């Protein structure tokens, strides 16, 4: 009582059902470096302007 | 010849004292953003000196026809 696969079916994404549990880190990846903080805070206009050598602004 | 033409001396002073905080500010400013550079540099912890790295969305999180990638 075997049926023959039609075209287009042994090709075909099936879902699998299994009490296998998934792993947490396959890849064994170690713990990622903490990136720079942030840029907080409100602009302000800059303290005594360029402050380049004899400019005033 | 002084009421036509000259001030008190107390406005030159207090000019005088103003004019010698702004430039003690900026001195101190001037060394500080040194010493801020400097450490930027060394470490790179700052937001200055931060030199590209490979963006991580180019990585393609797919199946590669073969399990172990
Ligand atoms: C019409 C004229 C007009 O509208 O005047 C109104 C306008 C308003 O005057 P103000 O802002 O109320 O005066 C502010 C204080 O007087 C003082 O103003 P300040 O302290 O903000 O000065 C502005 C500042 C920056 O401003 C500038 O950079 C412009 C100065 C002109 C260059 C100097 C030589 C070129 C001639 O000047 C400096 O920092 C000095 C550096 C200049 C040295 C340049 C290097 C080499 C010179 C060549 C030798 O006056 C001027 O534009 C001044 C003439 C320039
Ligand atoms: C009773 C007197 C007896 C003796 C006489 C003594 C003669 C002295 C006169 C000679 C004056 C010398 C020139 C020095 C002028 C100083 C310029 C400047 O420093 O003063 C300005 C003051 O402005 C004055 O009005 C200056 C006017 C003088 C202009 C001189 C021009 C003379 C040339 C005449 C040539 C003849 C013309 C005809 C051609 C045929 C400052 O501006 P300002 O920041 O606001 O004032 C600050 C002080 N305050 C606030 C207290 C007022």
């Amino acid at each position: 009582g075997w049926v023959r696969p039609d075209l287009g079916e042994l090709s075909k994404v099936t879902k699998v059902k299994t009490d296998r549990p998934l792993p947490e880190n396959p890849y064994h990846s170690r713990a990622r470096p903490e990136p720079n903080p942030e840029a907080e805070g409100d602009l302000k206009p800059a303290k005594h302007g360029s402050r380049l050598f004899f400019w005033t602004m | 010849i002084a009421r036509t033409f000259y001030d008190g001396p107390e406005k030159n002073y207090e000019k005088t004292m103003a004019i010698l905080q702004i430039e003690a500010e900026k001195a101190e400013l001037r060394l500080k953003e040194l010493e801020v550079r400097r450490l930027m540099r060394a470490r790179g912890d700052g937001p200055w000196y931060q030199y590209p790295t490979i963006d991580k969305a180019l990585i393609d999180h797919s199946p590669k026809t073969t399990p172990d990638n």
